[PDB]
């Protein structure tokens, strides 16, 4: 199911800029066709109706994506070998911060090679890169050079593999739409066999080098990774169960592998991380689970389930004919597959966010606070906006591959005929939550000014006990000899079992107590992802019609209105309510990481004493001077910022700048946002006039921009100043504290 | 059409056609599809070829005799490091004067072909040559062998022309071969008849 | 190849070009003559 | 004509053409529907020919010098094992008259330039007999089927002149290529589990089979 040599290659569409599009292609006459030829650039439905050829780009893409990807990798390897001092802090983790990049000096920039440890002088970087090559057992720069070399020899073969698989051979549509062997490939291979493999390189190489490392002995000295393969004396007096070889395997006697595949818990009290033990059973058992799972789905060989026969046979009383239909749908439209996925790694992304900075899988990784603040930050970012992107794509597929006559689906149809009942609801239950919510934060405020502390609630006048998490914490911290026999300690330190964890002088992790304080900024995530989630929905449900537009389908996905009529028809349209929910998303995850850094510093980081006495960042003021907005302006916003505006003649000063031009960036967007496009028309009108006078009037007509480019350029500014300025702020107080 | 070509069984390019001296149609990046870029590549493939045999001959012949003790020259890789009776960027901006007054009539006859071909100061005197890259005449043609049928001219040309990409080749390797090993060219040589299998990269 | 060359007029790789070398120049001439605040001659 | 392993969707387009056919091909690579690339039903044929007849040459080669050591004919330091004589060279080297990697430059240029002949023989049939090639052209001209070119260079000795006896020596070759496969892969992974040469491996196993045996080896 391939064709031989589809598309010539050649350089004559090179020279004519937008042949993809009829109206594009005819050339420049104002200066929108110059906006308009990047807009349009990856609407590949738009160029063509043919579903193949449409699925033919779509795959070709995605192998320069993975080059682009794995020659960032290649760049990001190659920095840690010839300007790093990673060979200098392998040997004192605790005292020295990474630093993987230099600066020439031209107009005294050179002050931001500051001082970091180790005779070096450079940034230092907060991505966690020296921790990862630590625990995969890396010693020597030798080995980063090869792994960067590997990278740039893989993203060259994906390069060739993307112009191959289009120029050359682009298979049919019936090799697409196999979802079973897809299914089948990507759960059995790409997954466990990936699991396989990790685990069996941290059984052979992780493991060894990293116990000489926890016994301290010199890295230098210590054996290089093949030794262990070739001489397994080393592995045997390392580990005696590996005298045995791979007999107990194949006897069903595992128990003898439980040196080094054990089910500990906890962290390692050497480096503060997980132990790799754990890390390796656990690879290897998630190995055999996707291997199994890869084999429900029929193929050739008439064993297996076909996905459309599950599907057909779940209906219900309440929701007549079921999930019957759904399977053609979703083998048709590309735009509904990538709303589902795109949501469900948006989701994934912000677990993974919550479980790493609790459970930390390298060693010397709890210490470094900056690392961890800003993986947490970056990963939330990044699921909110897939999040978004999800609704946005799940309207773009109902306004343009909706269609009941070829393909009814009786829970789809359901749904679109109550949907006034349920925004309703989602109103009613936004509003209540908004108001019993921020409206405890005002009524603080104003008991605090007006000097009655005893009318407010808090943990002293009146107390709003979050009593369900406590019994889930105490019911984990009880787990281990009760209810998780196998286990010697719980899964996390922050359930509460009262052991403290810490490494050289810092407190790596310990139990974190639950009030008031944290029922108001649970209620208040709950407010803002209830009001997000409003405003998507109520975008994708109305995207084809309404009372007030029965014809909004025939006005398409993106139109920015229809007219002055009905009393205002501004912002109607399903792009409209992305570009809404987009500042609502920004607004919950500014609140989420504020929450986050606060609480971090003020009850979980600090130092310990010899004595055993724990001094905290900001000592402990969270859990009374978060209760109110004044609280939150002053013991956080104004106290924490003397870092960021006293860096100037430093090595930080460059976070000191970022943080103006932030502020610049974002006070700029407000003009587009706040202003239409007739006065910009007018007055440029004027402009054009004197040009006219001097014979320098171009022949492109200059236009101001749609009414659609104007919103987005005000939103796209707006993000990136906000993004920009908690950035720059986060990084210059975690730096220097 | 039945000529030799580089790569036997394959096509050549359309835009090569074997008329000119030295074709096989080797092209495969379309570098002179057009016909102005072909005529610029030809003249620059002679220009190159030329200045190659030139310093071709004056790297080898010098340090072969060197070698065998005629001469006491030093190598070629150092001989820009030697005094002379003057600074040399006085010899540099005298050679870009001279070369520039040459080259500069060469520039003309290329962009428009048979108006440089009297003497600006004797009009008696003049160049005979009626091709671009060949200018002919007394001055650069003595002996008259540049001018005859088309075959005995397609014949000497395709011989220029393979002669001249040979030494380019050579001129390269020995550059190279002096990076590498850090000795002479000659010397080199010698190593390689001594332990054939051995004297190697 | 005359459509090569055609798209290499075309107006974003003509001004990052210009501007590349524009750089590299400014960049140049700042690095010989550090500090500048008054022309001297 | 006797089938083996073969499957409703095999037999569509096996009919027993091509020599050696039994219908064996449970994943139906060779279904010439959608055909392109390097999966192709000809371009397959193409290389189960070459690979068999390679492995041919290789499954002799790599016991040739060893089995005339044991049996006292060449000296024993010509004796070694395949994997030692220089392949590998962390695995043992042997010194010749130049060094492996001069001769690996000259092994690529001879083999570039027969292999490149062949390929531009496949791609245009009858090219190679036009050119001027030392004059050597004129008996490189093939015969229209890339795996069998004959001539009188490829086929001096004149075999296969009945057309059944033509398709009988075709079967035999395939089989002895598929065996001669079959031989190198076990070649190769008898290296790698057991470290020794592999008539050491047979001789073991006929000094007793009990305690040389896979159950002893692994
Ligand atoms: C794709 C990601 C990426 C990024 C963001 C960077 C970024 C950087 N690299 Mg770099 N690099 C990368 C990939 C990357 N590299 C890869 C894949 C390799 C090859 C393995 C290199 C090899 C490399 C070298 C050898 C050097 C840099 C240097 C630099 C710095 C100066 C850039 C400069 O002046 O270029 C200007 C732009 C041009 C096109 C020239 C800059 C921070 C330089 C540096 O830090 O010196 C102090 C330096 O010397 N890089
Ligand atoms: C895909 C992953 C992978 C790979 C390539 C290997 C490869 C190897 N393992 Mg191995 N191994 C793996 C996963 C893997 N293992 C896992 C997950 C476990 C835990 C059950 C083991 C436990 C294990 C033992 C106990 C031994 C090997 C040994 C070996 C080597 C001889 C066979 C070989 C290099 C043997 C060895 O080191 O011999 C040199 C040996 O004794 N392995
Ligand atoms: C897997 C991820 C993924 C994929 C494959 C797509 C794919 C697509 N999206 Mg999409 N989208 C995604 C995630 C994704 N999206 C997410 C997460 C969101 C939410 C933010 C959106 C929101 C979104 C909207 C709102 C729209 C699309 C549209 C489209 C389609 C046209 C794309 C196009 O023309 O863009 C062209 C690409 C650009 C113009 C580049 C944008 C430049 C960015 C925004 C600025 C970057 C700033 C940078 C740092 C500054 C440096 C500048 C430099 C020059 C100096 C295409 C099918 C459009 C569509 O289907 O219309 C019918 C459409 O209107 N998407
Ligand atoms: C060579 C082209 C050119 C010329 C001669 C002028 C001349 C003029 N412009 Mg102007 N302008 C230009 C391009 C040009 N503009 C472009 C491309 C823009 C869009 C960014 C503008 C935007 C603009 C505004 C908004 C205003 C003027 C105004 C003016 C007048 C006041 C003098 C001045 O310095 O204004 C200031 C001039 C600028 C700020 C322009 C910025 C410099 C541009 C980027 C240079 C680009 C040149 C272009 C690349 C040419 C390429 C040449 C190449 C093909 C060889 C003056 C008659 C003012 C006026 O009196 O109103 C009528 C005014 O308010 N211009
Ligand atoms: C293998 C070396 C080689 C060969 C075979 C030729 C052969 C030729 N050259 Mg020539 N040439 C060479 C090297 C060579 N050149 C070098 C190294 C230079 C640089 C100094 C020149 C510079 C040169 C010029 C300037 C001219 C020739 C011309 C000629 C042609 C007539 C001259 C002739 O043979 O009569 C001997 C008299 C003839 C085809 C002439 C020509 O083609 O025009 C008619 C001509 O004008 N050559
Ligand atoms: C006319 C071209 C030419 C010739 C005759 C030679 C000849 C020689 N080179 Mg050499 N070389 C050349 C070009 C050439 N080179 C070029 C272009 C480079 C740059 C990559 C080098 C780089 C180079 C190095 C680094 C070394 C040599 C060395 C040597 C000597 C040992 C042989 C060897 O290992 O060659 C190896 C040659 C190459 C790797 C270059 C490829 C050959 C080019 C493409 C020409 C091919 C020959 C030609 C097609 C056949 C017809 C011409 C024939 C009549 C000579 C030998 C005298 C070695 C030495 O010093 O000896 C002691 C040595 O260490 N060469
Ligand atoms: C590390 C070695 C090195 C050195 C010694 C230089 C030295 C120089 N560079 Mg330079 N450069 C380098 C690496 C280096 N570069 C690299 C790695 C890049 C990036 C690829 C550049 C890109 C670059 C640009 C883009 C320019 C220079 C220019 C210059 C010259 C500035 C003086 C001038 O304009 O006077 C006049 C020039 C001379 C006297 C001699 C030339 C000077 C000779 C500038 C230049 O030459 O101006 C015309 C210029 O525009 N350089
Ligand atoms: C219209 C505004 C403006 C003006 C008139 C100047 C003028 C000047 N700047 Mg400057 N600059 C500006 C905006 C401006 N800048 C902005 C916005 C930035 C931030 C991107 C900079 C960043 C900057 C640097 C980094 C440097 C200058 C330097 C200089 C001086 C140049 C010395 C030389 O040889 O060239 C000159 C007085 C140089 C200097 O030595 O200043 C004394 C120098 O190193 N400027
Ligand atoms: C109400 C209780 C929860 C809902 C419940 O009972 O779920 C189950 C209930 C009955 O489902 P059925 O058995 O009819 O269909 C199940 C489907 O999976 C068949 O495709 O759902 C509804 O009737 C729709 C509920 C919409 C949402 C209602 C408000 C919440
Ligand atoms: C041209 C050249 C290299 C050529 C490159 C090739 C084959 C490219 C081929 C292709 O383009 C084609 C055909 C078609 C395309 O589709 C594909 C490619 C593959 C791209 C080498 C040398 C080119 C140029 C050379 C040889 C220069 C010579 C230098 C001289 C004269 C030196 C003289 C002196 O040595 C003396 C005499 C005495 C000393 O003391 C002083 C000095 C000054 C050192």
């Amino acid at each position: 199911l391939v064709d031989r040599d589809p598309i010539k290659t050649s350089f004559e569409e090179w020279a004519k800029p937008g042949h993809f599009s009829r109206t594009i292609a005819k050339g420049p006459d104002t200066t929108t066709w110059i906006w308009n030829l990047h807009a349009d650039a990856h609407d590949f439905d738009s160029h063509t109706s043919d579903l193949e050829e449409i699925s033919r780009k779509v795959f070709s893409a995605h192998f320069g994506q993975l080059s682009i990807i794995f020659l960032w990798l290649s760049g990001m390897y190659f920095h840690g070998a010839r300007f790093s001092n990673y060979e200098a802090w392998l040997s004192d983790p605790t005292h020295i911060g990474p630093s993987a990049q230099v600066v020439w000096p031209i107009v005294g920039q050179e002050i931001l090679n500051g001082d970091v440890g180790g005779g070096f002088r450079g940034i230092q970087i907060t991505s966690g890169f020296f921790q990862i090559w630590r625990a995969s057992g890396i010693t020597s720069e030798l080995q980063l050079y090869c792994t960067a070399i590997g990278a740039l020899v893989f993203a060259a073969l994906m390069l060739f593999a993307g112009w191959f698989h289009y120029h050359k051979a682009a298979p049919k549509l019936a090799w697409f739409q196999d979802v079973e062997s897809m299914l089948n490939h990507h759960l059995a291979g790409l997954l466990g066999l990936g699991s396989l493999s990790w685990a069996g390189h941290q059984v052979h190489v992780s493991l060894p080098i990293n116990q000489f490392l926890n016994a301290g002995v010199d890295p230098k000295e210590i054996p290089l990774p093949h030794e262990f393969i070739l001489n397994r004396d080393l592995l045997a007096q390392l580990y005696p169960s590996f005298a045995e070889g791979a007999t107990p395997f194949f006897t069903l006697n595992w128990s003898k592998y439980s040196e080094f595949l054990t089910f500990r818990g906890g962290l390692d009290p050497v480096t503060g991380g997980l132990w790799l033990t754990d890390i390796a059973h656990h690879h290897l058992a998630i190995a055999i689970l996707f291997l199994i799972a890869g084999h429900m789905y029929r193929t050739n060989w008439g064993i297996g389930h076909g996905i459309k026969d599950i599907l057909e046979a779940h209906k219900g009383p309440f929701t007549g004919q079921g999930h019957k239909g759904l399977y053609e749908i979703l083998t048709t439209s590309w735009h509904a597959q990538l709303s589902l996925n795109l949501a469900m790694l948006g989701s994934l992304t912000i677990i993974v966010a919550h479980h790493m900075y609790s459970m930390p899988p390298y060693p010397y990784l709890a210490t470094d606070y900056a690392t961890q603040l800003s993986l947490f930050t970056h990963h939330m970012w990044i699921g909110g906006f897939l999040i978004v992107g999800a609704a946005a794509h799940a309207a773009i597929f109902m306004v343009r591959d909706y269609d009941p006559t070829n393909r009814y689906n009786d829970l789809l149809d359901r749904v679109l005929r109550h949907r006034d009942a349920i925004i309703s609801h989602l109103n009613w239950v936004c509003i209540f939550l908004g108001f019993h919510s921020f409206g405890l934060y005002i009524h603080n405020d104003t008991m605090s000014a007006l000097g009655r502390p005893q009318d407010m609630f808090s943990d002293t006048a009146i107390q709003l006990q979050p009593v369900f998490a406590q019994w889930i914490q105490n019911t984990h911290a009880l787990a281990p000899g009760v209810t998780a026999p196998g286990e010697t300690a719980s899964t996390s330190l922050t359930w509460g079992g009262g052991e403290l964890v810490a490494v050289g002088g810092k407190v790596a992790l310990l139990p974190i107590p639950l009030g008031t304080a944290d029922f108001l900024v649970h209620h208040i995530h709950a407010f803002t992802i209830h009001v997000t989630v409003l405003i998507l929905l109520k975008g994708v449900l109305f995207a084809r019609s309404s009372r007030l537009i029965p014809d909004k389908a025939n006005l398409g996905f993106r139109f920015p209105c229809d007219g002055p009529g009905r009393g205002g028809t501004c912002q109607v349209s399903a792009w409209d309510h992305v570009f809404l929910g987009l500042f609502w998303m920004y607004n919950a995850i500014s609140v989420v990481i504020f929450h986050f850094s606060w609480k971090m510093q003020s009850d979980v980081w600090g130092s310990i004493s010899d004595q055993g006495v724990v001094t905290h960042i900001t000592g402990g003021n969270f859990a009374q001077s978060s209760i109110t907005i004044n609280g939150w302006l002053r013991d956080f916003l104004w106290a924490q910022a003397s870092q960021v505006i006293q860096s100037y003649g430093s090595s930080l000063s460059a976070y000191g700048l970022f943080f103006l031009g932030a502020h610049f960036v974002w006070a700029f967007s407000l003009m587009f946002l706040f202003s239409g496009r007739g006065y910009w028309q007018e007055l440029i009108e004027s402009i054009v006039w004197a040009h006219n006078k001097l014979k320098v009037a171009p022949a492109t007509q200059p236009r101001a921009l749609s009414i659609i480019q104007g919103r987005a350029v005000g939103v796209t500014h707006y993000l990136l100043g906000g993004i920009a300025t908690t950035w720059a702020f986060f990084l210059a107080r975690i730096i220097a504290v | 059409p039945d000529r030799p070509i580089w790569f036997p069984g394959s096509t050549p390019p359309e835009w090569l056609d074997g008329s000119l001296p030295g074709d096989f149609g080797f092209d495969p990046l379309g570098l002179s599809s057009d016909p102005d870029s072909l005529k610029w590549n030809v003249q620059a493939e002679i220009v190159h070829c030329r200045w190659a045999m030139l310093g071709a001959a004056g790297i080898f012949i010098p340090e072969f005799l060197t070698k065998i003790g005629i001469l006491n020259t030093p190598s070629w890789y150092t001989a820009g490091e030697q005094e002379y009776f003057t600074d040399k960027t006085t010899l540099f901006v005298v050679e870009l004067i001279l070369i520039g007054w040459a080259e500069g009539r060469r520039w003309a006859d290329i962009i428009k072909p048979g108006s440089v071909n009297t003497d600006p100061v004797f009009p008696n005197n003049k160049l005979t040559g009626t091709d671009v890259g060949y200018p002919g005449g007394l001055w650069f043609d003595p002996l008259g062998w540049g001018s005859g049928s088309p075959a005995k001219l397609k014949e000497l040309r395709t011989k220029e022309i393979k002669n001249g990409r040979l030494a380019m080749l050579a001129v390269m390797g020995a550059w190279f071969q002096h990076i590498y090993t850090g000795t002479g060219p000659i010397d080199n040589l010698f190593a390689h008849l001594a332990d054939p299998g051995h004297a190697t990269i | 190849m005359r459509d090569l060359k055609t798209y290499l007029s075309v107006a974003p790789v003509l001004s990052t070009l210009w501007f590349g070398s524009l750089a590299g120049l400014l960049i140049e001439i700042n690095r010989l003559f550090p500090d500048a605040l008054t022309f001297p001659f | 004509r006797p089938l083996w392993f073969a499957s409703s969707q095999s037999l569509s387009y096996l009919d027993g053409s091509l020599p050696g056919d039994y219908g064996f091909d449970p994943l139906g690579l060779s279904d010439p529907e959608g055909t392109g690339g390097f999966i192709e039903p000809r371009w397959l044929a193409y290389g189960e020919i070459i690979n068999g007849r390679f492995a041919m040459l290789g499954a002799a080669g790599a016991i040739a010098p060893e089995i005339l050591g044991k049996a006292g004919l060449i000296p024993a330091e010509t004796a070694l094992p395949w994997f030692q004589t220089g392949v590998i060279p962390p695995a043992g080297t042997y010194t010749y008259w130049a060094d492996n990697y001069t001769l690996f430059v000259l092994e690529m240029a001879l083999m570039g330039f027969a292999e490149h002949r062949r390929l531009q023989d496949w791609y245009n049939p009858g090219s190679m007999g036009k050119q001027y090639f030392l004059g050597l052209e004129k008996g490189l001209a093939g015969s229209g089927n890339p795996a069998y070119p004959g001539g009188p260079f490829f086929n001096p000795l004149g075999f296969g002149k009945d057309e059944k006896s033509l398709k009988e020596l075709k079967l035999k070759e395939v089989k002895n290529g598929r065996l001669a496969m079959l031989a190198i892969l076990g070649y190769f992974i008898q290296g790698l589990v057991t470290g020794v040469g592999p008539y050491q491996n047979l001789l073991d196993h006929l000094a007793d089979p009990v305690n040389n045996n896979v159950l002893t080896s692994l």
